[PDB]
């Protein structure tokens, strides 16, 4: 039983671990998308975007 | 506004999408080629020197 | 029958609920169906439909803003440009300034 | 064997921790320098910024 538990422990922690890993890989692309796109100028501003 | 507290910028970039895009202004001395992400990591691009 | 209409600017993307212009009615005679309608340009410059409203109801022949809901939501991205037509398809003649 | 794997588990852990708690601090400051600075009003709108 004592290796078991160990078992779903670990099992839990690499579930943490990827999930940790993919929602930071997430939010940096979150980061560089919204700092990329945003407010543009309108038409009678200017022709261009 | 005139006056207001300067926050310290800071930045990051995981360098973890299709291409560099436009957060980076690119200069070589290739001529073509420019700084360029693969595989989630930015590299050379070509096989010039 | 003549239909007048200009181009927006979309500065930033949000959701779309209703759309205005500034218009009113020459004579007090009775008027129907005057519509604004609203027109996205694609990348080949073509205008498609997505949203129009009859106006005639509220209309008053003082100089007044006309604002209208549009039947749904229409999304838009910063970017795009959209129209915004003014039919003026009515039965008994009146004209109407804008 | 069985120490030394855990030794291995222990440090790469440790390398997971500091690099989860930079990530965490460099996003939260992107995120804070970004909401400080941003769009600026132009010349002829007004004089100042």
């Amino acid at each position: 039983s004592a290796i078991s538990n160990v078992i779903d422990w670990f099992n839990s922690l690499l579930n943490f671990q990827d999930t940790t890993t993919s929602n930071q890989i997430n939010q940096q692309n979150f980061q560089i998308a919204t700092l990329a796109s945003g407010i543009k100028k309108q038409q009678w501003e200017c022709r261009y975007s | 506004a005139k006056n207001l507290a300067t926050t310290d910028q800071s930045f990051s970039d995981d360098f973890n999408r299709s291409a560099m895009g436009g957060l980076w202004f690119l200069k070589s001395d290739t001529g073509t080629n420019q700084v360029g992400v693969s595989g989630g990591r930015a590299a050379f691009s070509g096989l010039t020197d | 029958g003549y239909a007048i209409g200009g181009y927006i600017g979309i500065s930033d993307t949000t959701i779309v609920d209703t759309i205005a212009m500034k218009m009113y009615k020459e004579t007090s005679s009775a008027i129907n169906n005057v519509y604004l309608e609203v027109f996205r340009e694609d990348s080949t410059g073509a205008l498609t439909s997505v949203g129009s409203v009859d106006v005639s109801g509220q209309l008053t022949t003082a100089s007044d803003y006309v604002e209208a809901t549009l039947p749904a939501g229409v999304i838009v991205n910063a970017g795009e440009r959209y129209v915004v037509r003014m039919r003026n398809a009515t039965t008994v003649g009146n004209r109407v300034g804008v």
